[PDB]
């Protein structure tokens, strides 16, 4: 009814969120030429910026996962983009897609953090000046959030994405019941809907960003 | 029926957690108000953390936002 | 098997065999937290 | 109430040790003639 | 509407100019003045000082220590006791005495020395960064 | 010279002096050496007066007197409510570098 | 009937999600207050995001009065 | 009725919301007081925004009250 | 009755309204102690505009407990 | 009785607004003890002002208790 | 029973106003380290204001739990 | 059933609670955005400490919704 | 049963109350980012008290979850 956009679309029986997944990198052609088109031009530029902004304050072994953060920034931002045109299906919205994004990377991030450094790795648990009357739930607290963030990281970008196009076509149903009754209220309720989709544009690439930036926080503590 | 009436009162009690989103977006730009009057240089700079101090207060209220359609649809 | 082993598997292998490791294994945990979700339903 | 002061210094010592380091830091195409500048004769009696 | 005077002991780069933006490193927090600011005081510690001229372009000098002062008719005079354009400096020689002054503050330890370190410690560290 | 002047009068009234001024020109390390030993001398000046003799032209030089406040008196002036960020630290700073500024300028004088 | 006075009982209680927003721009002019005394020559920019910092604080409280009238006429 | 006791419970709840309204002029005029008291020459100009920053946050407590009366007499 | 029942919850729950005032309260009197431990002089100013502030948070204040006896017994 | 239970649930409700003061008290000596960190020479008068201050956030926390008891007993 | 049930109800309701002391003793704390940080000579004194602040948040978030308990056991 | 009903009440209430977490993400990075505003030199060792004030925050915002989905699911 | 029903709905309010804890150890982190970013050299000493500051938060934040599971399981 009102979740229609959300459900894994099919065309002549086939699950077409396939393709819908696949496309996005189709949209950054590369090139071994030195000087090319305009849009390989600004793509290269965004990519140098990204890396730069993000990597930099990576150590010597943080960096090698490079190539993995900067692509992941890449991916999602496309994918958001990619959901704000008219009747698109968004595949940031499945809660699967980001947990699948999410525990294996905070995963194997924290997993390498526990294979060496072994030592501080348990001792991160506990700051550094605490006394002593306070010590077992700082420990405990600890676990807990340290064992649940790639959940957070899932849904703050699944509902986030979810209620941005839930709200967005809400106000469009409310315009289409506002187009027989007065005109200037139909007017501002689409102005609303105008003001928000430059909101929505703004969050989807916010959105990509802060979910790449923890990604990359939590390699760079467990490095 | 008395699962839709609690239904709907749940869904009212878990959206009243979005002042709490709503006071910490306050917080956040109004800070980054003073801290860019203090120091205008920066104020690239300012304005990214504060989209990212903005980007996770909205992400509490979301959580809020998602028992509440989670309760109101998916139960 | 040319071209493929050529094109895709000759340039991700330094990342496929020590970058991605830990990947591998959050992977394999996620795989087996879903079909553990998928069975109890 | 910085650390120094917290110590028993006084300003002029601070501004003193920090132009020294910015006139050891200069280079030597500028550090005789900066240092001369600002060499200090006075004797107390 | 900013009248600056911008000083050294033996040297003036600014007298009753208008510029926009002066950017001060102060003892208490660097921070920003342009036209109207509240008046205030302050003394400054070891740091870059950014002058933005109406066109735009940005004179950028280091001073080690001085006195930033800004008053009621957007006054500004700015006293510094030694006022060096960055490219008189070099990395090098800073990150060496930043080395050779941790070395001492790790082995003195007397407050009043220490503290003396640490001060030079201060200054060597804002060079390093400050330059590049 | 003006020690040597001033002592046999004037002994008592009298804390420290200072020697080698007047064959180098005067620099902005000779000003501090001085607030130096000003400041680390056991006299907290409620208030001071600097007298030189201000350059007027080649031939023409007018004996002069700049006061010289304390912590407690910029603090304690009603009009230095209208100053921000200040507080008793700033203030003892700002005051010990204006001593040491104002001697300056009155040795370059 | 049950259905309806469960959805004045839910309206009004994601009504009391304004409150946020209520907070919020209270937050944000203050610090506008603040930060234009302090560096006044600064107004016209400063102003501006003032307004960036107000039009997401009603944000949210917007979200909370949809779910009320989402409540109250849509279901 | 059920329906008349659910308007009233209703409008208390909408009610609640006044709150926000309440810390937000709180907030308001202490950074007023602040503002003044570190830049008094601007002090005029400074009670402009006060009382702008005011007529925002009020205006979201209407909002409230609104929806109160709006269900306590046209519903 | 179902009537007074519904008084008495509609009457707490207005009344929970009156948090807004006492943190308004409690930020006008705390950015007072600041303001006045910033710029002393003006501290008789100061305390005017304080009350003032005191006087426009009370009143919202007051309206929630309006609502309050409005339902209690004139309702 | 439901008569007894609701006076039960309004109780608590009305003690919920407590909250206010509490955080109003937080705010209060937060603030005495930053303006008393920056002019510690005016202490004893900054004390007075806090006192006061905390003299009515307290205030608006009695109207709460007070609808509890005078719910929970007089009613 | 009814009542029963709404004992637990109001408990937790009377328990909901510990979240005032606990942002209470967050702004204590959070203004002596910035208090201290300025002015650390006075750290001693200051940390007195501290606990006396603490004093008296936990204060009111006591009055809470009385009236918890006091409903849970005492009635 | 009376019971899935007040699994419902139950979990909006516990979802409440994440109001909490919202208003201390604002306040967390508020701050980071003045401390940053003052002392730039030091941004990277300062977002250190913003994390982890964040981590604590929804760290406590978490404990909300667990209760709340132990509640919907487990209970 | 009504009993156990009523176990979970205060359940649900009792755990209400952390998101006091949750906008404490906001405001203790966010003044100890402030407060090193005024004054570094005291950042171990600083940090101390943050811990501290934590560590009563976090206090009041438990005597919620107690009694929670102590309705949960005890009761």
């Amino acid at each position: 009814n009102l979740f229609a956009s959300f459900i894994a679309p099919t065309i002549l029986g086939l699950p077409a969120a396939v393709l819908i997944i696949l496309f996005p990198p189709l949209l950054i052609p590369t090139s071994k030429y030195l000087i090319n088109n305009r849009l390989i031009t600004t793509q290269q530029w965004l990519i140098k910026l990204t890396s730069k902004q993000m990597m930099t304050m990576h150590n010597t072994k943080g960096r090698t996962w490079s190539l993995m953060l900067v692509s992941l920034i890449i991916f999602i931002a496309t994918t958001n983009l990619l959901g704000l045109l008219p009747h698109s299906f968004t595949p940031t919205t499945q809660l699967s897609m980001n947990l699948a994004m999410a525990i294996p990377l905070w995963a194997g991030t924290v997993i390498m953090g526990f294979r060496s450094k072994i030592k501080n790795a348990l001792a991160h648990f506990l700051p550094q000046g605490t006394p002593t009357p306070l010590i077992p739930m700082l420990v405990i607290i600890e676990t807990i959030s340290l064992l649940i963030q790639p959940m957070a990281l899932a849904v703050r970008l699944t509902a986030n994405i979810t209620a941005g196009h839930l709200l967005m076509h809400l106000i469009g149903s409310a315009t289409l019941a506002m187009s027989t009754i007065n005109l200037p209220s139909t007017l501002i309720i689409f102005t609303i809907l105008i003001l928000l989709t430059i909101l929505e544009i703004a969050v989807a690439l916010i959105q990509a960003y802060v979910f790449t930036l923890l990604v990359s926080l939590y390699l760079h503590d467990n490095t | 029926d008395i699962d839709t009436a609690a239904k709907f009162i749940g869904a009212g009690a878990a959206t009243v957690g979005v002042a709490g989103s709503g006071a910490g977006i306050g917080t956040v730009f109004g800070s980054l108000i003073i801290g860019y009057a203090r120091n205008p240089s920066l104020k690239q700079q300012l304005f990214s953390y504060a989209i990212l101090g903005f980007a996770l207060s909205e992400a509490m209220g979301l959580f809020c936002l998602m028992v509440a359609f989670l309760i109101l649809f998916a139960m | 098997l040319q071209s493929i082993i050529k094109n895709i598997w000759i340039p991700m292998k330094p990342y496929y065999t020590k970058v991605y490791q830990e990947i591998w294994i959050g992977m394999g945990l996620m795989g087996f937290i879903v079909y553990k979700i998928r069975a109890a339903d | 109430v910085a650390y120094w002061r917290q110590a028993g210094l006084s300003y002029i010592r601070y501004s003193q040790i920090c132009a020294k380091a910015v006139r050891d830091a200069l280079k030597t195409e500028f550090k005789a003639n900066a240092e001369k500048t600002s060499g200090s004769n006075v004797k107390i009696v | 509407q900013m009248s600056f005077t911008f000083a050294s002991p033996t040297q003036v780069f600014f007298n009753g100019a208008n510029v926009r933006q002066v950017d001060v490193p102060t003892l208490t927090g660097a921070f920003g003045i342009l036209a109207a600011h509240v008046p205030t005081l302050q003394v400054l510690r070891p740091g870059l000082v950014v002058v933005h001229a109406e066109d735009g372009t940005t004179s950028k000098y280091f001073v080690s220590s001085g006195s930033i002062a800004v008053n009621a008719d957007s006054s500004v005079q700015l006293l510094a006791e030694e006022a060096v354009t960055l490219d008189m400096l070099d990395l090098g020689a800073a990150k060496a005495n930043l080395e050779k002054a941790q070395a001492e503050l790790v082995g003195t330890a007397d407050e009043a020395t220490r503290a003396e370190i640490q001060i030079r410690i201060e200054a060597n560290e804002a060079l390093v960064k400050a330059l590049e | 010279k003006i020690r040597g002047i001033l002592y046999r009068t004037h002994s008592d009234q009298f804390l420290v002096a200072f020697k080698e001024v007047g064959r180098k020109p005067p620099t902005f390390g000779d000003a501090s050496v001085i607030a130096l030993e000003l400041l680390n001398s056991g006299y907290e000046f409620d208030e001071g007066s600097i007298i030189f003799n201000k350059f007027r032209s080649v031939i023409s030089y007018k004996t002069e007197e700049k006061p010289i406040f304390s912590l407690n008196t910029v603090a304690s002036a009603d009009s230095m409510s209208i100053y921000d960020d200040i507080d008793a630290d700033v203030l003892q700073n700002y005051q010990e570098y204006n001593l040491a500024n104002i001697i300056y300028y009155s040795l370059k004088e």
